[PDB]
């Protein structure tokens, strides 16, 4: 009572601030963008009011209720009329929480009634449904009308109040309801799951469901990383006048967070002068950059380098479609690090699914059905590939997928979209993305006297189907593996600066983020003796972070093809098809095609790209050709 | 300062004993100890009480503080008050371990009084320990111990001044 | 630049219980050598910017002035903290060191310790009227006159009285005066007993 | 009866003959330079003007001088504000072994360097020793024959230090009241080197 | 007024034996055993202590016989005992800890225990010591100890209303107790929950197994339900054989026959085990221990003792038990600044001749490792050895179940029979072996799981025993298998006169050795101390090659792989045992668990020349 009028008290009193005025600017605001959510950062509160913010981190319902009130009155001393247009503002959290930073395997009871900040996956999502708020309802017969307030146990003065609407007049005369004079607000419950590299030793990750409403719906898809501050409640129920003292419990949301790069004017004109600063160096640099712990395999990096950036897709006036995905298969020996370079585009780029053949299905791979978890309505749930949406999917083990999951792939790998029509279902679902494969030949180790189709002993249509080939092979010369060894083993004894000698890794680990932006750009990367060398370092490498955001610079370009260009590319791509036997050595790994010479294409718009330039040049067309010719040949040795 | 050192130093308490032989008067150079005679009692310093037991030769007296009734009255006012009341003796805890270990024969009802000296020892060390963390967090330039005995203040004097001064150091950085 | 002297304190840090390394000979040599390398590059150096005017070679000259003396800072630590434990020595086990320990020092080192010990034996013999007062014994409070002491290692004859002496066998026991068996039980030779 | 130098990194002038300090030293921090510095272009040949530079904090200490002539010092960003404000919401939390051994006695000499954010370095490192006070004085007095790995995970070097004090008072009258004490032992010296 | 003056003067029993106990002699000294332990880990915000309860016989035998045969009663009142005792001991509290805590008081015991199987009607509500082995375990709920109600029509409220332990609920007021005038009636079943005025717990759900060798012949083992709160929670996991404390107990759901209760059976009821206290059996660390595994790890001859203590029962086999004893402790996982992973778990094969004990190490290393799962490849599947898709009875949606190499995750998994699997469930296992993780993609999850183990695997050869003429035709395991494997031991049983005869008499010596009572062995180690030594190790130390033992092994991997191709263009088959960086990688690992053997941070020349000479014995031999 008394408490909870000095509560509203000291948050009035901080949201009024002319007196720094960070949360009066914040209000205005707030009205300006038509927002009735304010997000506070509890640092400032902390700072200005210490044990008003810790009452509010420990007593969350009633704090939170309290400073909301106090936020409708600031907000009516602004502007009474947007006051009167919302029903009620809301009050987000941001900041360092101290040990209110969990994970779902360590929000325990403990935390009930507290704000706690919780980092996951979402796992689950469900539809959006309105919930009422308010309810309006009008009398013909004595043209009076009587207005309804409902709760529940989710609200934060939980109370459970009955559903059913009033029919009658305490008179018997009848009453209808005004549906556009009530209030409803969206309500939508998800799943959050620990972070699996987080788990301990042969332990399942543990989940928390969590509450969303009003704004705060369809913040998140299945699939994202997120983070959630809200409010820990138990929900208990009773049945018959008993109940059995096991009370599920929610995490009920305040703010919702995502873990799309954010650009400084500093960033961007570094970016510029690394486009200008070189003509015909930035790709090979990048390439060389990309998976600095692997000993190169350089015209593979420079296709994972083109399959990053991509091509553009054309959309033509009659309603036909051209891809500009870029896919890549790599065949090849035991132990060339194929793995290790799928596995750093999933470390690397922003969206890439991974996926086993042999632990993947076409089901799994594209769509499932399943009964809603309310109504049980048949309902469907995306897949690996339209997860993978406008992204990557990663397949390893490529040539162990059976036949018939292999055959799902065709339809995704060229148009982009997958159909389904089953369990009543008829959706067409976009999947537009980009297939990084790894496979073994079909002997296990390349035999260089067979051909290559012999080897690789997959269909000519699934191979026509990916833009680029590589077939990798580890030949025994003692140079080359003199330099993978040195290689090898200096990355073997690296030893990050953080860590001292003797420490191991542990199998799991604790929350380690304690605030909600991070507390911790340049170009290249510092020197490290062991992690490059002891040579003059000629050779720069392009930094992690850089590289990230120049490629998201880059990627949103759309390089115009030149009639220069153009014709190059044509006479190329006459050469290539024409020429039979060209070396009598040498085979084909895939037939020529005109998918070779959209490939050409593509490969000559990313090169575009990654130049930053607008327009294809007669260089981009020389290097997409010289990719192309190192892909599609291979010599057969004679006995 | 280690814990064997303030037990020597509680050693020179003076206690009653009945010897069962017959001694002229001893000038040591701490002080005279009268003459010893079969039956009668005669006061001497802890330590050789203690040796005296051990050989068979004299039998303990408990002293007057160690009483039952005397002792409840002392831990009720103990728990009752706020900071240290004074003790029966500088070394209670000491001569109470040394007695009741080497004289319970002597001593009726011993095990009352383990009990009630370490009910009394456990209230003191919590409020000792709430003044160190008071003196942290108020952060306190001095303090008033009174009534507060060496074994109390030796079980965690030294990591109490280790943590002070690193404090002090700690509020003294920005003077140049 | 500093990091062989790096390399010197850190073997000793590894080690917070005193024990005594081998005297790192070679790491020694190595800063030493570093040393005389950085004070000829400073001397040419200082020749060319007295000779030349050129002042854009001061902050170079500063640069490896620093180096020197955190090379010299390193090495008087490294030397200093050696002393300590050896200091350590004498007082743990007595004037007389095992051939194992002896191995680890350096001959410098032992001239150190026997200088320490002479100059610890003459203190010791000032203080009082005869002999004065041996204050390495007396290392705790005593309690009993007497104490049972069993043999953990063969030893052969031990002096009780000048008179009197005693074989030392192990797992035999012995009823002695305390002052007389301190020295070889903190030394590991005996074992206090007690029942 | 072996006492190794102590540390005096908390003072106005580190212990010229302290392991600790000469360790703590070892680390590096970042500068700017503010001339051009020839002929140590080899080991970062002249190093240009307003190139960026982490240096060892002796040496930074040795090159540095208040008018910034040769370089200029930079705040590593454990001590700027992003992380001031984490500690101050709890600091028992925060892990200050992994974020520099010596994090009280590095943040202590960077006084030196004349930051305009003194005055805030020096506040957030007595209120993180404040708020950190009692969980090490509670952990220290109460372990007692037990695993304390976990206990001393995340404090840095100065905090094991008053840790270690506190298991040994603790130790010591667990001893004297179990009547081990009065016992003659061999030294400590030679139970690791005769018997280890 | 008498039931609870004979409550309180059981209370104060209790009370007494929590002040006044003591462990000591007159001799040595005395210390107040739960006292001290009360006081020290609610210092320490641990708010239980544990109590034998034959200390609790020599203060009172009433006492602990009325806590057998009545736990739930006797042990509230020696929790509230507890309670009083820990208010003594810290009385005057820090600001910030004015609220004396509750304490959970734990039971532990020296008793023999008894089986599942013994487990009778009879012993229903009675404190019982049962041995098994978690098979399961549930997510971590939240169980009420107070709630406060509150009617819906007058907003009377009831507060602070207590709740009965274990499996039980609560049965709300019928009625209201508001005035009957002036208002209108309040409703049936007025009442409900306040959900921020109520106090739980955390509480979990456990499957205790019986224990394999006392399973009845021809019987498939019998489970048990477990109900753990408070600190018993997420103490044990899946795998873990313990003896619990317990209380044999009832469901008590609703009385009423909600939805028509249509039972099989008449007056049937549900049975449980309510935890008072968990041991963990072998089959943190002291400080004790901690020293012992120091003094250890200096011995200069620490790797023959290791070596000899590995299945010390099988007569020979030298070289395959150090191999194992370097796959047992393993090399060190490291993460690059690129986000690319090396792994440092170390895998090896065993093709061989029958009736070599290959079967017996296999069975040893499941004993010995701190984590390990048997398995043979016969009876496994893909979805087995990895995880599986299956539907959930309770929710009705897809979930997701481990298999061996989940289970096995930070241990090692033994598949004997390995050349009995299937190709197709062989195949599923290249990727766990190598990234470590296995990916799913089906039903509609996408996830992945760790599964960082060892493989430790046994197989016969084509042709039953090892053929020379045959050659390359006695394997038929593809190259991308052989090359995840880091050793790859020929086992040829090679008949000799003198070997035979020491063979036969070591053999019949163990036969008669068997009646023998156990006795120690001088060098060696026995199998408890040994499991926890690994731990330890494994936990303790990731170790590095040094710049010098880089170089060393540099060179000998650039001539190795010369020789290999040499020795394939001359035979013109290429081998079926490749020589690839995964090779070069091995060594690097097998020199690291040598290391780590010894607690150094750095592996020295001497762990690459032991670590080549391990490779030279079993791969390259195999490779030529
Ligand atoms: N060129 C290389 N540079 C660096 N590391 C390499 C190189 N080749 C192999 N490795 C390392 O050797 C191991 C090769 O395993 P990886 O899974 O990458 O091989 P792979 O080509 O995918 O094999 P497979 O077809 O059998 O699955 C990894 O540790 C990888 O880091
Ligand atoms: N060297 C040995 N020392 C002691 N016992 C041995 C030895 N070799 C075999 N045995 C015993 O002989 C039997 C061999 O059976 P086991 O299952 O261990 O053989 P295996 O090599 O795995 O054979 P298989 O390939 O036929 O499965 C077991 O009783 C084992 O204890
Ligand atoms: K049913
Ligand atoms: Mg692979
Ligand atoms: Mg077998
Ligand atoms: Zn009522």
């Amino acid at each position: 009572d008394v408490e909870l009028r000095e509560a509203q008290r000291d948050y009035l009193d901080f949201l009024d601030d002319e007196e720094q005025g960070i949360y009066q600017s914040k209000v205005r605001e707030l009205i300006s963008d038509n927002q009735y959510r304010l997000i506070v950062n509890v640092n400032d509160l902390r700072r200005k009011n210490e044990k008003r913010a810790n009452r509010l981190l420990n007593n969350a319902f009633e704090e939170l209720v309290a400073f909301q009130r106090a936020l409708k009155d600031f907000v009516a001393s602004i502007d009474a009329t947007y006051a009167k247009q919302y029903e009620e503002f809301y009050v987000g959290l941001e900041g360092s929480f101290g040990s209110k930073h969990v994970s779902p395997r360590t929000l325990t009871s403990c935390f009930l009634s507290c704000v706690v900040c919780v980092e996951g996956i979402v796992t689950k999502c469900s539809l959006v449904r309105p919930k009422v708020v308010r309810s309006v309802h009008y009398c013909p017969a004595t043209k009076k009308t009587i207005e309804r307030r409902y709760s529940d146990l989710t609200t934060l003065v939980a109370f459970p109040s009955s559903s059913v609407y009033p029919t009658k007049d305490e008179e018997n005369n009848p009453l209808e309801t005004e549906y556009g004079l009530s209030v409803y607000k969206d309500h939508q419950t998800i799943t959050i799951q620990e972070m699996p590299e987080k788990a301990p030793a042969g332990q399942l990750p543990r989940s928390v469901d969590v509450i969303l409403d009003d704004d705060l719906v369809d913040k998140a898809k299945p699939g994202d990383r997120v983070q959630v501050v809200g409010t820990y409640r138990c929900l208990p129920g009773k049945k018959g006048g008993y109940t059995s003292g096991t009370f599920r419990t929610v995490l009920i949301a305040c703010n919702v967070k995502q873990m799309q790069p954010s650009f400084s004017a500093e960033d961007i004109a570094k970016i510029k002068k690394f486009s200008k600063t070189r003509s015909k160096d930035i790709f090979d640099q990048l390439a060389k950059s990309l998976a600095p712990s692997i000993h190169g395999h350089d015209y593979v990096k420079k296709a994972i380098l083109c399959l990053l950036l991509g091509g553009v897709e054309r959309d033509l006036e009659n309603g036909s479609h051209i891809r500009g995905d870029i896919n890549i298969l790599l065949i090849g020996d035991p132990s060339v690090a194929k793995s290790q370079l799928l596995r750093y585009v999933l470390c690397t780029a922003p969206r890439a699914i991974p996926t086993t053949g042999r632990g993947s299905s076409g089901v799994g791979l594209t769509a499932a059905v399943t009964t809603d978890q309310e109504t049980g309505e048949r309902r469907l749930e995306a897949g690996a590939m339209v997860l993978a949406d406008r992204g990557v999917v990663c397949i390893d083990e490529f040539d162990k997928m059976s036949d018939m999951d292999r055959t799902a792939i065709h339809e995704v790998m060229e148009q982009g979209r997958v159909t389904i029509a089953k369990a009543g279902i008829h959706a067409r679902l976009n999947a537009r993305c980009s297939v990084l494969a790894a496979a073994n030949p079909v002997y296990g180790r390349y035999d260089q006297y067979k051909t290559p189709m012999e080897n690789i002993g997959l269909q000519d249509s699934l191979l026509s189907r990916f833009d680029l080939l590589f077939i990798m092979l580890d030949q025994m010369d003692p140079e080359q593996d003199r330099e993978i060894s040195d290689h090898v083993l200096r990355m073997h004894r690296y030893r990050a600066p953080g860590e001292q000698d003797g420490d191991a890794m542990p199998l799991g680990s604790a929350v380690d983020i304690l605030a909600t932006d991070d507390p911790n750009t340049q170009i290249y990367e510092k020197h490290d003796n062991l992690l490059h060398g002891t040579k003059k370092k000629k050779e720069k490498m392009v930094s992690a972070a850089f590289m990230k955001k120049y490629i998201h610079v880059a990627k949103i370009i759309k390089p115009v093809l030149t009639q220069e260009s153009a014709t190059y590319i044509a006479e190329e791509y006459s050469r290539l098809r024409s020429q039979d036997s060209m070396s009598s050595d040498t085979a084909r790994t895939s037939p020529v095609t005109a998918r070779t010479l959209e490939t050409l294409i593509r490969l000559a718009t990313a090169h575009a790209k990654a130049r930053m330039s607008k327009t294809v040049d007669l260089q981009d067309a020389e290097e997409a050709v010289e990719l192309v010719q190192y892909a599609y040949f291979k010599k057969v040795l004679e006995k | 300062m280690d814990a064997a050192e303030v037990e020597f130093l509680a050693e020179k308490e003076l206690v009653t004993i009945i010897p069962n032989f017959s001694l002229d008067k001893i000038y040591l150079i701490g002080g005279d100890l009268g003459p010893f005679n079969p039956g009668l009692p005669v006061e001497v310093p802890l330590w050789l009480a203690i040796n005296l037991k051990q050989r068979q030769k004299c039998r303990l007296l408990p002293p007057e503080w160690m009483d039952v009734e005397k002792l409840e009255k002392m831990r009720d006012h103990e728990r009752k008050e706020e900071t240290f009341t004074p003790m029966p003796s500088p070394y209670y805890m000491e001569l109470t371990k040394l007695l009741l270990n080497h004289a319970s024969d002597n001593i009726p009802k011993a095990d009352e009084i383990r009990t009630l000296v370490k009910d009394m020892w456990d209230t003191r060390i919590a409020k000792l320990r709430v003044s160190a963390d008071s003196f942290v967090r108020q952060q306190e330039a001095h303090a008033k111990l009174d009534n507060l005995t060496l074994m109390e203040i030796n079980t965690s004097g030294t990591f109490l001044t280790q943590a002070l001064n690193h404090m002090y150091k700690l509020r003294t950085n920005l003077q140049p | 630049f500093c990091e062989k002297a790096m390399e010197l304190i850190r073997e000793l840090h590894r080690a917070p219980e005193g024990q005594l390394p081998a005297f790192n000979e070679d790491g020694l040599r190595q800063v030493l050598e570093e040393m005389k390398a950085l004070y000829e590059q400073n001397q040419s150096d200082v020749n060319e910017a007295k000779s030349g005017g050129r002042s854009d070679l001061i902050p170079t000259i500063k640069f490896r002035h620093c180096s020197l003396l955190r090379n010299r800072r390193c090495t008087v630590a490294y030397l200093y903290d050696r002393l300590l434990r050896i200091r350590a020595l004498r007082w743990e086990y007595g004037s007389v060191l095992p051939n194992a320990l002896r191995f680890h020092m350096a001959a410098e080192e032992m001239e150190w310790f026997n200088n320490y010990k002479r100059s610890l034996a003459t203190y010791m013999r000032s203080l009082g009227g005869d002999e004065g007062l041996d204050i390495t014994q007396d290392m705790k409070p005593p309690k009993s006159l007497y104490i049972e002491v069993r043999c953990l290692k063969d030893y052969g004859e031990f002096e009780v009285d000048d008179g009197t002496s005693v074989l030392l066998k192990k797992n035999s026991q012995h009823f002695l005066p305390r002052w007389k068996c301190e020295q070889l039980i903190r030394q590991g030779v005996l074992e206090h007993i007690l029942s | 009866a072996y006492f190794r130098v102590e540390s005096g990194a908390l003072g106005p002038e580190e212990n010229f003959l302290s392991l600790d300090d000469i360790l703590m030293s070892h680390e590096k921090l970042p500068v700017r330079t503010e001339t051009a510095m020839p002929r140590l272009g080899a080991f970062f040949n002249a190093v240009p003007q307003g190139s960026k530079l982490e240096l060892p904090l002796w040496l930074a200490k040795g090159l540095f001088d208040n008018k910034r002539r040769i370089l200029s010092v930079e705040l590593p960003k454990i001590y700027q504000e992003g992380w001031r404000t984490v500690f101050s919401a709890d600091p028992n939390v925060v892990d200050l072994h992994k974020m520099g051994p010596h994090f009280y006695g590095f943040g202590s000499q960077l006084l030196h360097f004349d930051s305009p954010e003194n005055a805030d370095i020096s506040q957030s490192l007595l209120q993180t020793f404040i708020g950190r006070f009692r969980r090490i004085m509670d952990s220290s007095q109460n372990a007692y024959n037990e695993d304390t790995s976990a206990l001393v995970a995340r404090l840095d070097e100065m905090e094991r230090g008053l840790f270690q004090t506190g298991q040994k008072g603790l130790n010591d009258f667990q001893c004297w009241e179990k009547g081990q004490a009065s016992q003659i032992t061999a030294s400590n010296l030679v139970q690791n080197y005769k018997k280890r | 007024d008498e039931g609870q003056a004979r409550k309180s003067q059981l209370q104060r029993r209790f009370k007494e034996f929590l002040r006044q106990y003591r462990v000591g002699t007159d001799r040595t000294g005395f210390t107040f055993k739960y006292r001290d332990e009360l006081k020290r880990h609610y210092n320490l915000g641990e708010y239980w202590i544990e109590v034998e309860m034959e200390d609790l016989a020599s203060f009172d035998e009433d006492l602990a016989d009325y806590l057998y045969k009545q736990p739930a009663e006797h042990l509230q009142l020696l929790e509230e005992a507890a309670k009083e005792v820990a208010d003594e001991v810290t009385r005057p509290r820090p600001s910030g800890e004015e609220v004396l805590q509750d304490i959970q008081v734990m039971l532990k015991s020296d008793a023999s225990p008894s089986s599942i199987r013994s487990l009778k009607s009879d012993m229903m509500s009675h404190l019982v010591k049962i041995p098994g082995i978690i098979i399961a375990a549930s997510a971590v709920r939240a169980k009420a100890t107070r709630i406060s109600i509150q009617c819906r029509s007058c907003r009377n409220t009831l507060t602070n209303i207590a709740m009965r332990p274990g499996l039980e609920g609560y049965a709300l007021p019928r009625k209201c107790n508001t005035d009957q005038a002036g208002r209108p009636k309040c409703p049936l079943d007025p009442y409900f929950i306040m959900p921020d005025k109520c106090k739980c717990v955390d509480f979990q759900t456990l499957k205790l197994q019986e224990l394999p060798d006392a399973v009845p012949h021809g019987e498939m083992p019998r489970h048990m339900q477990l109900y753990c709160d408070r600190y018993l929670c997420d103490k044990v996991v899946p795998g873990n054989r313990v003896t619990i404390m317990g209380i044999y107990s009832i469901k008590k759901f609703g009385l009423t026959t909600s939805r028509g209760r249509d039972r099989v059976g008449v007056g049937i009821r549900s049975s449980y085990i309510r935890v008072l206290g968990i041991q963990v059996d072998t089959d943190a660390v002291s400080p004790q221990e901690e020293e012992e595994f120091r003094r250890l790890a200096a011995l200069p001859n620490v790797y023959e003792v290791i070596s000899k203590s590995i299945a010390p029962s099988i007569f020979g086999g030298t070289d395959m038990k150090k191999a194992i004893a370097c796959l047992l402790f393993g090399g060190s996982r490291k993460r690059l600044p690129d986000g690319l992973t090396r792994r440092g778990d170390i895998n090896l094969l065993m093709l061989g001749d029958p009736g070599t004990a290959k079967s017996q190490l296999l069975k040893f290393v499941e004993k010995c490792s701190p984590i390990g799962v048997y398995t043979s490849g016969k009876g496994s599947s893909a979805a087995g050895l990895t995880a599986s898709v299956m539907r959930d009875p309770s929710s009705r949606n897809f979930i997701m179940e481990g298999g061996a190499m989940v289970l096995a995750d930070g241990g090692v998994v033994c598949i004997d029979e390995f050349d009995k699997m299937r190709e197709d469930d062989r195949v599923a296992i290249h990727e766990a072996m190598e990234q470590q993780t296995i990916s799913i993609a089906k039903a509609g999850i996408t996830t992945t799981l760790n599964s960082r183990c060892s493989v430790l695997a046994a197989a016969n050869s084509v042709f039953g025993r090892w053929d020379e003429t045959k050659g390359e035709d006695n394997i038929d395991f593809m190259p991308t298998i052989l090359s995840r494997f880091d050793m790859i031991f020929i086992v040829k049983d090679e008949h000799n006169e003198e070997r035979d005869v020491m063979l036969a008499k070591h053999v019949i010596t163990l036969h008669v050795s068997a009646l023998t009572q156990t006795q120690a062995v001088e060098g060696e180690i026995d199998l408890a101390k040994l499991k926890k030594f690994i731990a330890y190790c494994r936990v303790k130390c990731g170790p590095r090659l040094s710049a010098e033992a880089a170089e060393k092994l540099k060179n000998r991997y650039i001539i190795m792989r010369s020789g290999a191709r040499q020795h394939e263009r001359d035979s013109d088959r290429r081998s079926s045992i490749p020589i690839t960086v995964r090779q070069l990688e091995a060594i690097v690992r097998i020199a690291e668990a040598l290391s780590k053997m010894k607690l150094q941070p750095f592996a020295t020349e001497a762990d690459v020349e032991e670590a080549l000479r391990l490779f030279q014995v079993s791969t390259l031999d195999a490779a030529l």
